[PDB]
RNA sequence: CAUGAGUAACUGGAGGUCAAGGCUGGUGCCAGCAUCCGCGGUAAUACCAGCUCCAGGAGUGUCUAUGAUGAUUGCUGCGAUUAAAAGGUCCGUAGUCGAAGAACAGUACUUGUUUGUAAUGUGGCUUAUCGAGAGCCGAAUAGAACGAGAAGAGUUCAGAGUAAGGAGCGAAGGAGGGCUAGAUUAUUGAGCAGCGAGAGGUGAAAUUUGAUGACCUGCUUAGGAGUAACAGAGGCGAAAGCGCUAGUCAAGAACGAAUCCGAUGAUCAAGGACGUAGGCUGGAGGAUCGAAGACGAUUAGAGACCGUAGUAGUUCCAGCAGUAAACGAUGCCUACGCUGUUGUGGUUAUGAGCACGGCAGAAGAGAAAUCUAGUAGGGCUUUGGGGAGAGUACGCGCGCAA
RNA sequence: UGAGUGCAGGGUUCUAGAUCUGAUACAAGUCGUAACAAGGCAGCUGUAGGAGAACCUGUAGCUGGAUCA
């Protein structure tokens, strides 16, 4: 065999569809997002389906597009899973 | 045999096209086969423009052009030497022509 | 159809296949006896009704000596080649003659004769290549 | 859907004439690790790795330099003993190498061990 | 390919290779089985529980906390309905179509599309009621 | 065993295939020969004979069926871009063909033992001078009885979830389709006003129209078609096909992603739905163009090509019909496959991808031209078998007819 | 149980027939010249009229075209 072959680069994993891989990957995850002003925190999923609204305040944290889901400008994340 | 890679037209991924008349001689041909050629004709000629400074009232003038499409059928293109016959490696080659005046 | 179960399927299609083929079709479905010489019989009996000449097929230039023969077994009427080089010489109207075929596939036309499908053999029970070259005499 | 043993044939004999040494090959079954094992102690691969992706499975194999053509026969014909030298005749080169490879009660076995074992079967593929 | 039209698209989501407990969660497992039992009585199809799980109470494809798959919880909870929802959801789309031709009688492209459309509820109907999913004698709505 | 003796070859050929003569005399496209190709018109190695050679030989020529030739019937093993040959497009039953993982069972499958074949045939040995011949031996096909093995095939399961399918979610794109309400010009026709002699048409002209005022320029109106330029090796649709602007009504394709169900699938006789144009049955309408018909020219003649004029049709609604060079002359699913460049729509670690394309080489392939044509016992349907007669006759099914 | 034979019909295969209409071969007859060169109006496929005869004319299509522009 081949480590090319058998062990690919880190580069030529990132540049491949994610089924067309040895083994397939997962692209989507979740984070915890914390609201601008009322510092509350939310479990979100990234490239979500649905708006998302600050729980208290009722602010929109999170708006759904065609890709990946959009933040609001003040707010700030982390990935949690 | 088979002459031409493209089958003489420029039809593809598509079932059907829009007819246009041949300025020369009416007959239909299909839009995308169709011989083309543009026109920019000044209205006054080279050899009165020198009359023309003399005649106008205003203190300058610029003459105004007329633009023109026509198309052609393959009868009529190669008859009025628009387009010529061409050798078996000559066939190939493609390049934009010049404006008419 | 290549399907390991397939048998009766392949059978059905490969049978009806070869009737496409000219000699398989004519044995099954054509009419193979018509003829005075073919599946039939090898040889023909009949008898001399008029004598006969027709031109050869361009290029050639020639006059081919024939005979017209009514067949006994069929009550056809036929046309005969008469081979040898004085041949004609030696059949009389009314003569018995034992007549034969040209040797193609199918009753079709050799060399340069047009439409003529059969050749004398014998007349009046002697052979035809005896009687002209003047090795045995007519009967009598 | 195309044939397992089929897709494994043709994957390795195309790889082999563009002069590669090694290859991916992605469904595998039951028959196909069989297959490959086989082609392992003849010598004609060289090393073996099975990936257990949950889907399906895939293998990445070695190829040696003594591999000229593999293939698979579709459909699986059952034979007698009798019968397995007619299609050692139809589909090996020579009659001193090769390998023409049998299905059995006695698992995969080539043309010689037929003759040991006494035994007919399913045919299956080829390779020399 | 696709069935009814000449389609090769691949766009499909990728399942995980294990997937553990979701710790990361704000929920008990007893509050997660209420919330799919509530959403269930309102009358939601099953697809759209999943969508909820996933997007608001954060968990990724709903079994990771219960050992067991949203159809089965709804049968052993016994809101089971009479028609499985895909069978339903052909049959709510013929209608639609049969619909606009009653009063726009002209459409040829309508015409063909219903034909095709039909032509999928019995290759659907003929899968259930040979695992004694629907009644042997059920016929379509129209 | 013993007596006499000295007898005993023909059939087909000799230009090529195909072994063996440009030998001598007749005949001059005659008479004949020749399976096929071809010989002969006065210098015939091919006819008719003489003489020498060749081949097989107690035998050799011919006709007729058949097996082989022949991968020109194709299971092994042919073809379908242009030589003969992929159904105009979909749906669909019978039929043929159908994941991974973990297990289970023995009727096919393979094999043992035992039955099942006189003659013929097969492997042998022994005796008629020899050789066929005769006599004796051994094993045997398909078919059946009882055991055995479990890879492939088959059946089941769910702490399993296809670059298999269907349902659903999110943001977006397109001359895809039906309906409602509007639009800028243009071509004709009428009304009225101005002007006062030609307009039209062609390579060149005549029919023809104009003082009842043409032509051209104004203002008014009435209709019925159409959407120029932008506009492309651009987009959409199952194909046929689809190009002005708003509003409205259903369904579909693609993309993103940790949504749901679980084999629901591929291809398809019979059966069913769509199908440019031209045509037919009934209604509405009728601007432009124009089969038929009628003239003017040109020609030996033009019935045609060109010009004047003119009807059915060309448009719409409700139906019938079922053909096209319905063509990229390349069936549908599913694979494995080199590089550079340019598009269209989404998404993006901004490195790239996924779907649908164009172009230019390479390597292989092929009779070449060229490449939807490379590699290959993957699955399923259609289809060809030297020219003609013939896509014709008879019968049958659909259609108002064609 | 039934041979034979009446009388109507059918199913098959052959054969007659005034007259009409195909095809094939016609050494070389009569009238034109439709195709193959831009063949003297570029050719060909479908459909509909017309015509001594090849064929001509309208409408939609194709290049196997005389143009890969
Ligand atoms: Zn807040
Ligand atoms: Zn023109």
């Amino acid at each position: 065999i081949a480590k090319n072959l058998l062990y690919p680069t880190v580069e030529e994993i990132k540049k491949n569809n994610k089924r067309k891989q040895l083994f397939q990957e997962v692209k989507g995850y979740f984070m915890e997002v914390k609201c601008a002003g009322c510092a509350t925190l939310n479990v979100c999923y990234s490239h979500s389906q649905k708006t998302i609204s600050c729980k208290g305040c009722s602010m929109v944290i999170l708006r759904s597009t065609g890709g990946k889901a959009k933040i609001s400008n003040e707010c700030s994340y982390m990935v949690i899973s | 045999t088979k002459k031409r890679s493209n089958n003489g037209r420029s039809k593809k991924n598509r079932g059907h096209t829009r007819c246009v008349r041949c300025e020369h001689c009416s007959a239909m041909v299909p839009n995308d086969k169709a011989i083309k050629k543009f026109v920019v004709r000044s209205v006054i000629d080279a050899a009165s423009l020198d009359d023309l400074k003399i005649a106008t009232i205003y203190e300058e003038y610029e003459v105004p052009k007329s633009y023109y499409k026509l198309n052609y059928c393959v009868s009529c293109a190669v008859h009025i030497k628009l387009v010529r016959v061409r050798s078996r490696w000559e066939r190939k080659i493609r390049k934009e022509q010049r404006v008419s005046a | 159809m290549y399907g390991l179960l397939a048998a009766r399927n392949l059978k059905k299609n490969r049978h009806k296949r070869r009737y496409a083929d000219k000699d398989f079709a004519k044995k099954a479905r054509g009419d193979i006896y018509q003829n005075a010489v073919g599946y039939s019989a090898p040889h023909a009996k009949g008898i001399v009704t008029e004598k006969l000449g027709v031109e050869a097929k361009q290029p050639n230039s020639a006059i081919r000596k024939c005979v017209r023969v009514h067949i006994v077994r069929l009550n056809k009427k036929v046309i005969a080649y008469v081979p040898h080089d004085g041949g004609l010489n030696q059949i009389e109207i009314n003569d018995e003659v034992i007549v034969e075929g040209l040797g193609k596939k199918g009753c079709r036309s050799k060399g340069d004769i047009p439409g003529v499908r059969f050749r004398v053999c014998k007349v009046q029970k002697v052979s035809l290549k005896a009687l002209v070259t003047k090795k045995k005499e007519r009967p009598a | 859907m195309m044939d397992k043993l089929a897709n494994l044939c043709i994957t390795i004999n195309n790889a082999n004439r563009a002069q590669k040494r090694s290859v991916v090959i992605r469904r595998i079954s039951k028959v196909c690790r069989l297959f490959l094992e086989s082609m392992q102690k003849h010598g004609y691969i060289t090393d073996i790795v099975y990936i257990d992706d949950h889907r399906e499975g895939k293998a990445v194999v070695g190829l040696s330099g003594r591999l000229n053509r593999c293939g698979a026969i579709c459909p699986r014909y059952d034979v007698e003993l009798k019968d397995v030298e007619r299609y050692r005749a139809n589909l090996l080169p020579s009659r001193g190498f090769g390998h023409l490879i049998v299905t059995s009660s006695k698992g995969l076995i080539d043309h010689r061990e037929c003759i040991q074992h006494n035994t007919g079967g399913k045919i299956l593929g080829y390779f020399y | 390919a696709r069935m009814y039209s000449n389609g090769k698209g691949q766009s499909k989501s990728v399942t995980p290779y294990n997937l553990t407990y979701p710790t990361y969660i704000k929920h008990s497992k007893e509050e997660i089985v209420d919330v799919i039992l509530n959403l269930a009585r309102k009358g939601t199809p099953p697809s759209q529980i999943g969508n909820i799980l996933r997007d608001n109470y954060g968990v990724g494809k709903s079994f990771a906390v219960t050992k067991t798959k949203i159809l089965t919880l709804l049968k052993i909870a016994g809101l089971k309905p009479v028609i499985p929802e895909d069978l339903n959801n052909i049959v709510k789309k013929c209608v639609n179509i049969k619909a606009h031709l009653a009063k726009y009688t002209n459409d040829k492209s309508s015409k063909y599309q219903l034909i095709q459309m039909q032509s999928c509820l019995y290759r659907v109907a003929r899968y259930y009621k040979s695992k004694n999913e629907l009644p042997a004698g059920w016929k379509p709505p129209f």
